[PDB]
């Protein structure tokens, strides 16, 4: 009831043994009371890393998207080493979503070892199980066995109806995923551990489908973008290998489903000046001239009977002399060109009324005309060439024309393919203009360039008119164990890409959210524009170029920082070489680097003086010792992980306050939230995500099941809580309910439709779906439902919730009226009470631990001690946690070496990895999450608690208590001990 | 509970040797953050195994080598009694000498 | 958008008269030209003698026989008369409307791609 | 009783009988996923002979009904498990036990 503290552990250790005399009775009682539970105490075990690789093919339908929507790929499994390194080999194949699927080394859902099908953004198929939301459901198949050598896996995806189906060795899999969220793009993915051998098959020249595709499905190889090339890549990464060594990589830019639809602007509806009947006629004449010259060059002749084979021009006149079906066509062509020009914000009209006289045409010899004879002289336009603004105008005109063509094609049912298949109504140019290659852009732009040149030659009046930040900003720092407090230090950073790098020195208290230089904590340099950043970007030196190196320099003896570039010291505006002066030591400084989206760069410390370039030029002879020169182990580093995780509300938050009054009469204990700065300056308002610090768990078996009746109090299984929403808070865009431990969504405009939920439907031998279980990450009442239940009412909105652990049905209520929002869950699942609020008032929400008639308050399910106590209580452990967008995480010392190549046109791309890699994972019972044991270096409280826990183990095992030793053998393993002894970090 | 005695002995011997080399090298990153945390558990385990009797004659000979190569020699490396060590390590090696 | 259909072209012996009407319902704009296409079973879809508004008829290498064509812009219908039936004339006939007039477009790939096909109808020669 | 779920194919012919020694590499977790046993980390196959009832009856039945070279999963109820008289130091007395065995080297 009072959280995790080490004083009580010391008390227990004192209870165990004293005066060199062991109380076996007390030791056994303590053992019985805590060891079997395996809860409320940290647990450790050794696991294996998991790595996932995708085929770089993104497909997903939308409103007007060019994606075909029906796709099919195949996977060969050739070599499997089962139970390698005393652990079963992990191997899964499936699909994953572009947004929300961010696998990282370690730190998986529950215990470590996450992969495809362990998160609701991904779906995978095991040997005999179906994985989704970290839930394992065995699947009935004609052959039930794990992934073995020489195995064939076929995965097919349909977007028209949301279906994902699988087949093993020609035998269809009897379970499918349906009703999943179609937001984003889907890509094939395989997750694996050490000792695997897989081969991709996507059809076409690549690989070969050993089994025929299902009807209506298309191979995945034809979905590659025209400028894109097939190449395997990992899902996401923060580091890479290169010639110099470890090269850090920043955020990766990704496309969206909305990008795949063309978005043009209507132009024919716009009225035009009367210049169309004068100057646009002359432009049409010029178009006729140029087109006739193109035919002349091609060898086309003037034969009045139009015949393409015989090269005959129907008009057969030097003047185009085209009829209304032809002349009007070319006239409306030019008219639409002018309409597009005006719609781009440019002008349409005339601005010289005399430059057309200056135009003198280009006379050509008689060889151009033949047959009846057509030699329209090209009207010379060299008098006015195309400015860069004019070129941009042509580019936008071509973009608009391609977009209107593409919207027509998608309206009539055109789907893009890498190959061209007119009978199947599929062209490679169906991608948007900016997605087109340079050749198609040129073919859609050349004639428009000529038309704009006609405009210029005549001299017209045409003249030109939060979470994303976290995802696109990445920060790297050190272990904080090497916080230098004195001396002179040097470290180098090679900026491989010209993009925005920020490198410098920061204090140990750098918040991951705060960008480098925006606060006094970090003195940084950004050479994208070439300025030093501290409380603002002030000019300093010059920006670098791709491949340059920055020699960052610090002397705490003189309290200054110096930046050099390629051996040249950057020199400020005032004339001081030092970027900053009088830099107080404070709590020390650490190297820090921040990378932008689509950026790479190498961070070289002082570990390798030989590899340290330009050190002799600037760093050496000035007393600046290379940082961490004497270290034999690599300097462990920490990366600014962009992953929403719930953390307790800090008491120093300038805008939110938690009051926590309790013990009132006729009112149950409660926790109040208030807006400190509401109705004042700098009163930021944004979506807020809150939950309780502890969960409640359902029964392992779902075997049905005035003055309150005591017998009904004892028999009842339901638990109740309430929420008091004060006046002034928006009754919409608010949610109250229960979230899974792994649930996390930092959406700025969150909605109940934005929750992740997929229905796994289990077909039988007859094809009839059974066990249609809906895995959803959250279950709570919609804000529209709240406002419908019900200016904002002066009486506070009452939001009651009833959880039934025995049966699994979930009930909600608003202001004493049971809201229609209801749910059903699975046995052995735990949920957290969560409230999502859009603050719009000084007083917003107040969570409340209350009871009702014949209803047991939450505290009984929340704590085992009070399981039969009807009095509602709020122990100090129960606290409110807010969703933290960014948190710091430590980079693993070593990474798996996976080799991916293309064996050939038959075997496809082959992926193989055989290097084992293990680590010790520390699991939190209540949070259902795990972290690396080495991460506890910066987490002293958890480290202290775990150390006291080990001391308690020694105390209970002391003085030859062999039974207790055997009992502890389960919790602490021999392999874990040996790995701990051989551990160095 | 039974744990492979000879395997644990060889593991302890190898890790003791590498710890002795690391300590002999002047490194500003001691294992565990301190010389005490680097050597005291090692010395405790070595003493426990030695009083257990698992160590063979050759193994004890090697232990004598990493204590002092020049004193314990039979007809370069720095002796364990040579470099400066804290009081806990001093107590452990005094126990070994005992 | 522009939904088009061929009506007619049933099975008859050699020399049988076959009237195939072709009608496209849609926006009246960019409706100046169109043609007919011939695809033998398992073969390429070549071009039948095309016609454009203004009664501009253009022939090709697949016009050996009676390939009569006649268009009406008021009701926007085009009739193809297949009176000469030959063993090699058995094919699926499609009807395709396009903005490109007289088989030429001084614009390039966009307008060229600005075409509208039709469901078509199968014709077999006995 | 004990529930039977195969994970990998095996020989399927030479079933073990009474009086024979069998070695297994097993891994046992709780009903909620709390692992308590793993022969993989012990680096030594677990040896048992059918007839002496040295192991629990559910494990004995599950091992008997399988063949060699076949990895399988067992769900043991508290009736065939220790029951309300289990160790007060590893697992709660009342908890169904899930084991992942792979019997090999039939003797």
């Amino acid at each position: 009831k009072h959280g995790r503290n080490h004083k009580v552990l010391d008390v227990l250790c004192s209870l165990c043994v004293c005066n060199g005399v062991a109380v076996r009775s007390n030791q056994d009682l303590i053992t019985e009371n805590l060891l079997p539970g395996r809860e409320l105490l940290l647990q450790t075990n050794l696991i294996n890393y998991v790595t996932s690789i995708r085929p770089n093919i993104f497909v997903g339908r939308a409103e007007g998207s060019t994606q075909y929507g029906k796709w099919y790929f195949e996977v060969m499994v050739d070599e499997v080493v089962p139970f390698l390194t005393a652990q079963a080999t992990h191997l899964r194949v499936g699909w994953a979503l572009t947004e929300g699927y961010s696998p990282y080394p370690g730190g998986g859902e529950g215990w470590g070892g996450n992969g495809v099908g362990d998160d609701l953004y991904s779906y995978g198929f095991d040997g005999l199980h179906l994985w989704t939301g970290h839930v394992a459901r065995p699947v009935t198949s004609p052959g039930q066995h794990l992934l073995a050598p020489e195995d064939v896996v076929s995965c097919c995806l349909d977007l028209s109806v949301p279906s994902i189906s699988f087949r093993i060795n020609g035998c269809p899999v009897q379970g499918v995923f349906e009703a999943f969220n179609l937001d984003g793009l889907f890509f094939p993915v395989v997750s694996f551990s050490a000792g695997v051998k897989v081969r991709f098959l996507l059809g076409g020249r690549h690989g070969e489908f050993k089994f025929l595709p299902p009807p209506g499905y298309a191979p995945c190889h034809e979905a590659v973008l025209p400028r894109e090339r097939l190449r395997l890549e990992p899902i996401k990464e923060y580091r890479r290998e290169g010639p110099r060594g470890p090269h850090l990589v920043g955020p990766s830019r990704c496309l969206s489903h909305t990008d795949f639809v063309p978005c043009p602007v209507d132009t024919v509806q716009i009225v035009l000046p009367p210049h169309l009947e004068r100057i646009r006629e002359k432009l049409a004449e010029n178009i006729h001239e140029l087109w006739a010259l193109t035919r002349i060059e091609q060898g086309w002749t003037y034969g009045p009977v139009r015949d393409d084979n015989k090269r005959l021009h129907p008009c057969l006149v030097n003047f185009h002399s085209l009829p209304e079906p032809e002349r009007n066509y070319n006239l409306q062509m030019s008219g639409e060109t002018l309409k597009t020009l005006l719609a781009l914000g440019c002008h349409v009209g005339m601005a010289d009324e005399k430059a057309e006289d200056n135009l003198k045409k280009t006379k050509l010899p008689k060889t151009y005309m033949m047959s009846n004879g057509y030699k329209p002289a090209p009207l010379d336009l060299s008098h006015v060439r195309l400015t860069p603004a004019q070129t941009t105008l042509v580019d936008r005109l071509a973009e608009n024309g391609h977009n209107v063509w593409a919207r027509d094609r998608v309206a009539q049912g055109w789907s893009y393919s890498a190959v061209q298949d007119i009978p199947a109504r599929r062209n490679p140019r169906l991608v948007p203009y900016r997605l087109l290659d340079e050749a198609t852009k040129r073919s859609n732009r050349d004639s428009l360039c000529q038309a704009v040149r006609t405009l210029l030659g005549y001299g017209y009046n045409i003249e030109p008119p939060n979470q994303s930040r976290w995802d696109r900003v990445r920060i790297f720092r050190a272990e904080k164990s090497y916080t230098v407090q004195s001396g002179r230090w040097y470290f180098e950073f090679e900026a491989v890409t010209t993009g925005e790098m920020r490198v410098g020195w920061a204090r140990p208290e750098l918040r991951p959210d705060v960008e480098l230089g925006a606060d006094e904590l970090a003195y940084v340099f950004n050479g994208h524009r070439g300025q030093r950043w501290h409380l603002g970007s002030e000019p300093f030196g010059r920006p670098w170029q791709s491949g340059d190196v920055v020699g960052c320099m610090i002397d705490l003896t003189e309290n200054t920082i110096i930046f050099t570039l390629n051996g040249e010291v950057l020199m400020s505006d005032s004339g001081s070489e030092t970027a900053f002066r009088e830099i107080e030591i404070g709590d020390g400084f650490l190297p820090v680097c921040s990378l932008g989206p689509g950026q790479v760069g190498h961070l070289n410390l002082g570990q390798d003086v030989s590899s340290l370039r330009f050190f002799a030029i600037c760093g050496l002879q000035e007393g600046f010792e290379p940082f961490a020169i004497n270290m034999q182990r690599p300097v462990t580093t920490w990366f600014s992980k962009s992953l929403p995780q719930f953390e307790p509300v800090p008491p120093e938050h300038p805008h939110y306050e938690v009051a926590r009054m309790d013990g009132t009469v006729d009112t149950p204990p409660c926790l109040r939230l208030a807006h400190r700065t509401w109705g004042s300056q700098n009163s930021l308002v944004e979506m807020l995500f809150l939950r309780l610090s502890l969960p409640v768990q359902f029964h392992q078996h779902f075997r049905c099941t005035n003055r309150d009746d005591p017998e009904i109090i004892l028999n009842t299984t339901t638990y109740y809580y309430s929420v008091r929403v004060f006046a002034g808070q928006e009754p919409s865009c608010v949610w109250v309910g229960w979230v899974t431990p792994d649930y996390h969504q930092h959406d700025m405009n969150f909605d109940l439709s934005k929750v992740r939920a997929v229905t796994v439907t289990m077909g039988d031998e007859q094809g009839n779906v059974h066990s249609s279980l809906k895995c959803s990450n959250c279950y709570m009442v919609w804000g529209g439902d709240f406002v419908s239940p019900g200016r904002i009412s002066h009486t506070d909105l009452v939001i009651g919730c009833l959880v039934d652990l025995a049966t699994g049905l979930m009930t909600f209520t608003a202001n004493g009226k049971e809201s229609n929002t209801f749910f059903q869950v699975e046995p052995n699942t735990k949920l957290f009470p969560a409230v999502f609020v859009l603050p719009t008032h000084q007083n917003v929400i107040q969570f409340e631990l209350g009871k009702q008639k014949n209803i047991m308050p939450l505290s009984a399910a929340m704590f085992l001690s009070e399981r039969k106590n009807p009095a509602p209580q709020c122990p100090p452990r129960l606290e409110v946690q807010m969703l933290m967008p960014v948190s710091w995480s430590r980079m693993p010392n070593h990474f798996l070496q996976v080799e991916t190549r293309r064996a050939g046109e038959r075997l496809g791309w082959a992926v193989q990895c055989q290097d084992p890699l293990t680590m010790m994972a520390l699991h939190i019972p209540e949070e259902n999450r795990c972290m690396d044991i080495l991460e506890l270096s910066e987490r002293l409280d958890l480290q202290r608690f775990h150390s006291h826990t080990l001391r308690l183990y020694r105390a209970v095992c002391a003085l030859g208590n062999n039974r207790v030793a055997h009992a502890l053998c389960s919790h602490v393993d021999q392999a874990q001990l040996l790995h701990a002894l051989e551990d160095a970090h | 509970p039974a744990i492979p005695l000879e395997a644990l002995r060889d593991k302890a011997l190898r890790m003791l040797g590498e710890a002795v080399r690391d300590g002999g090298q002047h490194a500003r990153d001691p294992v565990g953050g301190s010389v005490e945390f680097q050597f005291v558990p090692v010395l405790k385990l070595v003493s426990t195994l030695l009083v257990m009797g698992i160590f063979g004659d050759e193994d004890v000979k090697q232990i004598l080598k990493m204590i002092e190569p020049e004193v314990f020699t039979e007809e370069l490396e720095e002796g364990l009694l040579q470099m400066k060590l804290p009081e806990s390590v001093k107590l452990q090696m005094c126990n070994l000498l005992e | 958008q522009v939904q088009l259909q061929e009506s007619g072209g049933g099975l008859m012996q050699a020399g049988g008269s076959l009237r195939l009407s072709c009608t496209a319902s849609g926006s009246i704009f960019s409706i100046n030209s169109m043609g007919w296409y011939r695809q033998a079973p398992g073969k390429q879809r070549e071009l039948v003698a095309t016609i454009t508004s203004g009664n501009s008829i253009n022939y090709a290498d697949s016009v050996k026989g009676r390939f009569t064509i006649s268009r009406d812009n008021a009701k926007n219908t085009v009739y193809l008369q297949m009176n000469s039936l030959k063993p090699e004339d058995t094919a699926v006939y499609y009807c395709n409307a396009d903005r490109v007039p007289n088989g030429y477009n001084p614009w390039g790939t966009p307008n060229d791609e600005y075409d509208y096909w039709g469901q078509g109808t199968q014709v077999t020669v006995s | 009783g004990v529930e039977i779920e195969t994970i990998s194919p095996g020989d399927g012919r030479t079933f073990p009988k009474k009086g024979q020694t069998c070695v297994v590499h097993y891994t046992g977790m709780l009903q909620n996923g709390k692992k308590f046993d793993s022969s993989r980390d012990r680096n030594k196959p677990f040896k048992f002979r059918i007839g002496k009832q040295e192991v629990i009856k559910g494990f004995e039945e599950g091992a008997a009904q399988m063949s060699l070279g076949q990895r399988a999963k067992l769900t043991c109820t508290p009736d065939v498990a220790y029951g309300a008289t289990g160790h007060p130091g590893v697992i709660p007395p009342n908890a169904t036990l899930i084991f992942d065995v792979e019997l090999l080297n039939l003797e």
